């Protein structure tokens, strides 16, 4: 609202490029916990 | 056409004004270029 349309685009960019690295840190660290629990899991599956 | 000095600023994507807001207004994506000069000595 409070800007030229040009300038609010360019603001929101920077918006969308840190959302967005910030799905993916959280993507990344989804996938390591993953990895973890599913070495255990496969460890107690042998176990048992 | 012609325009007064006034407006002269205003011939740019996004811009408002008189002639932007009733009379003539560019789009963001305009790929073209603007030119003007004075004719004052001949109108």
């Amino acid at each position: 609202s409070r800007l030229d349309k040009v300038e609010a685009e360019v603001q929101i960019d920077r918006l969308i490029t840190g959302r967005l690295q910030s799905l993916q840190t959280y993507v990344t660290q989804q996938l390591i916990r993953a990895a973890e629990i599913r070495a255990s899991a496969n460890l107690a599956a042998t176990k048992m | 056409f012609v325009i007064r000095g006034d407006e002269v600023r205003q011939i740019a994507p996004g811009q408002t004004g008189k002639i932007a807001d009733y009379n003539y207004k560019l789009p963001d994506d305009f790929t073209g270029c603007v030119i003007a000069w004075n004719s004052n000595n001949l109108d």
